[PDB]
Formats: structure tokens, sequence, C-alpha cells
């Protein structure tokens, strides 16, 4: 294959130029699996039960008893399937734009197919993890004009049915109020059972800042980060507690624990970019390209994630 | 059958991407291997 | 619309309390069941699910069916409907039922009637009391414990 | 109002004859189709299938959308639809189109081979002034409400 | 001034850390939605019409025809790119849909924009609809997404 078409040798040649996905740093290795789907669903079923009444003394004789109920819950995961194109330069023409230190067109803005290729696969990686955090896809720094996207593909950050705290905005620079939120949602978290698991806590490079400074008279060899870390210790049984910062979250703050049985990614085996076959060709030099990219997979329990967001005004 | 193997020759494009599959997969794998989160 | 709603969860359930985890619509039956309780099943003439229910009559090509109703033609209360044979599970007004029904869009120890849709209302032919207060389920959705005994008298 | 219809049918299908076996509402894209048309596909507002759609916008949020419309909003004319994605395959106005079209349930008697059409408010083909479509049959009847034509769309016209 | 690659060189290296609002830029040739049966067809430029509706201009005869800036009913296409070495404007006529950005006459989504005399989009004969709100890159320079559909009254 790789003699009979140059475009697949040279991706084969380029695709370890291309970074790992920052997403990586944000979860477990247990709590990732892939999976085998294009696009399409998965389905899984849970049980649970509850109890309808306060229970019946057995005095005498009794024929009505309290009854404990039973229930289904069916959990769906959507996947999405989508495509970029980019123009390039063919093979055979590319001795006619060589130059001293660049190959390409500047004038009109053309690349060799290997670096087009990196750079769009980069851009790719970018917009993937910007949905695997926020839970949108969108290109707009403001956040509109979103892409309509099916039910059930959810982000960290805009998972349904989860604790929200929101710092006022008279209270948005104030370190002690923000701790306060953070230690109410803290409370509000319901973790049970899967309780000695470490923690993970993702923060904007502002937050991060105010973390740094000394606990508040100030004391000496003990900051907020520290105070926050001890918090978190007290609730996941002295378990390890990470601290990321993300330029992508704003005056937020997502605390969420690493176990598999609580939150789990389950992408697709072709989530990241991946080459089509179909390349457009004509009389002139311009070609065109397309990747393919595959998104949706994130399962989580609800009442598990702690979402605190410092308005601004 | 990953990009990674010198030795693979991939036959068509579908076993193309399948090893391009396994290469991200290895090394997402290699990435957690090499990964020491700083404590504290 | 559904004893059990149509859409999937987006989630997993978090199942590690115990309190409060049965104000649900897809709670069938009654907090309260007897061995010795009547138990019939009906075809259903829409969705009569926890709702009184009357007796329907058709051209008498096919048999009588079950439909959402009360007043003086209230025959009894439903409280479970098997979906795919559209089977009404039926709990006749001559034997005492409490459990939680649809409730008109209160305080516990009023007193409640079933009105022309099946759903109880505030009070005069029917001895029905409610347990507790309203819970909303839905922007229009709402239920309510009740304990029904028989008939009253005018 | 499915591509498919939702209720299960009790009964194979008896494929022996030839003849007028494509009078279904399940025949998507057009009875002639060439190689180079242009083909969108879009977020569908509604169930616009088989009808002339309309580009929707909403708060701005959100992305654009097609609905089913016309008159002089008409966009293109939509031919097939995915369900499971929302997709909305939709041939633009300026590319022409040869198929199978909703038809307005009113003189559809009247509608014979050789009639000037024009879409309405609702995406619906009714005999008539800005939108060239001819009907090249009559009215098929599928259900006592859905009533589809044979009709050619070749652009706007002065 | 007005061309599509400015003449005058960057001081500083960009920063390729972010992938958001990064294309709306005057360099960017083309349209947002391409489809691979897309009729383009290159023509003798006269002025500039980058990013503007042309029109056909006829000389003595002695020379082709060529396509100058200009709209109204004598519109012929939509310039989506050029070559400046050899002067040549890419063209897609009115006949094929396009989607892209273009020159805005110095606008909400929704809003019907026509072609003036200058080959600039001016809200009003309906050519195009606006997809978003005119987005400035220069005192004078106004962008905005259009979707355009040929021409209907």
């Amino acid at each position: 294959l790789f003699d009979e078409n140059y475009y697949a040798k040279a991706v084969a040649n380029i695709i370890g130029e291309v970074k790992d996905p920052i997403m990586y740093k944000w979860f477990s290795p247990d709590q990732i699996e892939d999976v085998d789907l294009q696009m399409g669903y998965q389905k899984t079923v849970k049980w649970d039960a509850f109890l309808n009444a306060n229970p019946t003394t057995i005095a005498n004789e009794v024929n009505t008893i309290s009854t404990i109920g039973f229930s289904s819950e069916v959990v769906r995961l959507n996947y999405l399937k989508l495509q970029y194109k980019f123009r390039h330069l063919k093979q055979t023409s590319e001795k006619f734009y060589t130059s001293d230190s660049y190959i390409g067109d500047i004038n009109n803005n053309l690349l060799p197919f290997a670096q087009a290729y990196k750079l769009a696969s980069s851009e790719i990686i970018k917009l993937i993890n910007h949905f695997v955090l926020t839970g949108t896809v969108s290109i707009q720094k403001d956040g509109k004009n979103q892409k309509r996207l099916l039910p059930n593909m959810y982000g960290l950050l805009n998972m349904p049915e989860q604790i929200k705290e929101e710092v006022a905005s008279g209270d948005k620079d104030k370190m002690d109020k923000i701790f306060e939120k953070i230690e109410a949602g803290l409370s509000k978290l319901e973790l049970g059972d899967e309780f000695s698991t470490p923690m993970m806590v993702i923060v904007d490079p502002a937050t991060s800042l105010k973390l740094v400074k000394p606990y508040a008279a100030a004391s000496s060899c003990e900051k907020w980060e520290d105070v926050l870390i001890q918090t978190i210790k007290a609730i996941n049984n002295r378990e390890d507690v990470y601290i990321e910062t993300s330029n992508l979250l704003k005056h937020k703050i997502l605390i969420y624990p690493l176990n598999s049985e609580l939150i789990k990614f389950k992408p697709s085996k072709y989530m990241l970019p991946t080459p089509n076959e179909q390349v457009d060709k004509d009389s002139t030099d311009v070609a065109h390209s397309y990747i393919d990219f595959v998104l949706g997979g994130l399962l989580a329990t609800r009442k598990t994630i702690l979402q605190v967001n410092i308005k601004q005004s | 059958a990953s990009l990674l193997d010198s030795n693979f020759v991939p036959i068509n494009f579908t076993e193309f991407v399948q090893a391009i599959s396994n290469t991200y997969k290895q090394r997402r794998i290699q990435f957690y291997e090499n990964l020491k989160r700083h404590k504290r | 619309l559904m004893k059990n709603p149509q859409q999937d969860s987006g989630l997993l359930s978090n199942s590690i309390d115990f309190r409060d985890q049965n104000l649900i619509f897809s709670n069938s039956g009654g907090v309260c069941t007897s061995s010795k309780d009547k138990i019939e099943n009906y075809p259903a003439k829409g969705y009569p699910y926890k709702r009184g229910v009357k007796l329907s009559f058709g051209d008498g090509t096919t048999e009588l069916e079950v439909e959402a109703g009360g007043g003086d033609d209230l025959y009894g209360v439903c409280s479970d409907i098997d979906e795919f044979s559209g089977m009404a599970t039926v709990i006749p007004i001559t034997n005492n039922f409490t459990g939680y029904l649809t409730l008109k869009k209160v305080n516990p120890g009023d007193k409640l009637n079933f009105n022309q849709h099946g759903e109880l209302e505030k009070v005069k032919s029917v001895n029905a009391i409610a347990l507790s207060k309203a819970h909303k389920l839905t922007e229009d959705l709402f239920i309510v414990l009740a304990s029904v005994f028989g008939n009253r008298a005018i």
C-alpha cells in the first residue's frame, strides 16, 4: 500500500510528530476503555431498590405488610463521527515549489501534504480536548454558534445532576469565600462506597495563582492549596489529591474522583484523527484531503462532580 | 499491527487505519507508563 | 405518559442513600400490600396508570375496556400497566388501597375525590384521605400518597 | 411522518412484479441523479423530509437549521433524513432536482403532468411565481392526508 | 492596503496555542464549506475584486473580456481568490451557491443582502442571507459570513 499510495506513507512517517492529547492527564489509566464503534450508541442497565414505607410490626395477626420497591435504569452513550477537509499541494508538484528554506506557495498559503496534515491534526486534537473538557463544540471564543449535538453527549463541565456552586461577583477575589463555597460543595459531594480513591482538581490560572498564596494574620508554611488538599484528603480517606491548570477553563473549578466505578471514559477506537482514503485530484496542483474523528463516550455517576463558578461582575 | 513496528507492511487502507488505532493505543499506554504526577 | 420513561437516562444512579428514594412514577403497586388482595386485569383505553378507572363500552364487537374517570362511574383504581399487552391492573373500589396516585394540579388528613379525568382533588361519594403532601414529578405531574377505602354515602 | 413506517408489518412483501413498485414514501433522493450534484447536510427542525426547506436562525447559541418552508425564503429541497443524527440532506435551489415531493392536499386531482408548481409556507407543492417547478405526473395518495407527486425543480424564475 | 496577504512583515512570531477565533482574517481564501462539485473559473482581473462580487467587462475588442468589482443587474459571479502574479481572479458563477466571508458595505444573522455597484454586500432583488454580524478588520474593511443562493425577487 505504501508503494502505491504516497499519502499513506507520509501519514505513517509523520504520525509520530503529533503530540499526545492533554485530556489524558485528567483521567487515570484504568478510567479509559476504548470501544469499537464509529457512529451509534451503547446501552447499560442498572438496578435500584428503595423502601416504600416504615417497617411493619409483626404483632398478633396481620396481612398488610410494607413493601420494598425496585426500579430499572437504562443508560445510553451516543457517538458521533465528524470530518474536516483541507487543501494541499500534489506530490508531483512539490519540486516546482521547493525553496531555499521552505516548501509551499507563501503568497497563496499552500503547504505540503505532510505539514498540512500535521497542522490539521493538531487543531482537531485541540478541538477534541476542548469538547472532552467542556461538553461543547464551538470555534468562537464567546461560545456561541455551537454545533447541535446528539443527546446523552456530555462533558465534565456540563454534566447534569452534579453539585454546582457559585461564588458571588463581590467575592470574586476573596479566597476565603471561594474556599467556603468549595467546602460546601465538598460536603454536598456523595462518594459513598467509592471513597478511598484519588481525587482530581482542575483550576484556571487565576485560581491557581490565588491558591498559591499563603493561607490567612497570614499563616506560615500553610497555603490555601495545602488547606484544600487537606480538606479533600478528609473526604477521600487520605488519598492522593492532584491539581492541574487548564487554560480552557475560565473562573471554573472542577473536582472529581479518579475511580473507574464512578466516572469512566469509553471513547471510540477512532476518536483521534484518522486520514480518509478519498483524495480530490484535478488538473491543477491543488488537492484536497479529509480527516475523520469520533466524539462522545463520557459516563459519570450523579452527584459525584463539584463545579464551582466564580462570577466575574 | 501498529505503525510503531518497522516490519509492519499494510496490505490495504483498512489495515493501515487499524494500525493507526493500535499505535494511538500504544502511545497512550506508554504515556501513562511514563507519567509521574507531582504530589503536594 | 409512560410508566417507564422512554428517553434513556444519561447518567448512572447514586444508590448510597436510602431516604426519599420512592417518589418516582415507576413505583407500581402499593406501599402497603396484603396477600389477600383481589387484583383484576382489563384492556386499557388510553393511559389510566395511577388513576381512577371506569368501565367503557364499545359497539359490542369487542370486549369492554377501562378508561380514566370518576364521579358516579368509578369502578376502581389502576396501579400498574403492562405496556406490551396494553393491560391495566385494577384493584376494585370494593377493596381498599393505599399508594401514590395522580393529583390534580393539599395537606395530610384532607378528603380527596376522583374527578372526571381520574385524578384526585380536594373535596362526596368516595372515601379517600391524603396521607402526605403533593410531590411534583413534572411541571404538570403531581402525585400524593392517599388511602381509598370504599365509597361514602350521599 | 417518517422515512420508514413506525409501525411494523405483519406480512412479507411479494417480489414478483416490477411495475409501480416505487410509489412509496421511503423512496429517498431523486429518480434521476447526476454524479456531479452538490449535496449538503444541515440540522433539521421538525420533519422537512420531501419538502422545500428554508434557513432557520435561533438565538445565537446554536448553529442555524433547516425548516419546512417556501415562498421568498426557499433555500433548497430536502431529499433524505438520517433520524439518529437528526440530519437533513439538502440539494440547493441552484442545483437541478427531479423526484417525488409532497403535494398540498387541496386540488390534488387537478394536478396533471405539465402543470406549474410552487412551494407554499409549509414546503408543500401547489398548483400556480418565483420557483420553476413542473409536475411530471399526477398525485399519488399514500395516506388519507399524504400525497406525493413527481416534479422537476430547475431554479428560480424572473 | 487591501491585498490578500499584507506586504508589511510581522514583527513577532505568532502564538499558536489558541484555536478559537483564528479564521476571521482577510487572508482566508475560499469558503468555510466547499464541495468537490463546485465550478470555479479564472478570469483576468481589472482592479482588485477579491472577496467582492464581480461583473463581466468588455473592452474595445483587441483584448479578451475581464472581470471587475460590481453588482446589481450586471452581477456575474463572486470572486473567492486571487493570484497577484498572473492577475487572475477565481470566480464562482452566480449559478453556483457559495458560503464564505465577503466584503460588506461600511447587520444581523437572517438579514437579506444584495451587491452594490462596488461589489460590496448591503442590506436590502436578494442575493445572499447574512449568517453573522459584521466583523471589522480595518476602519473601512468589514467582512460578513453570507450564503449566496443566486438571484430572486
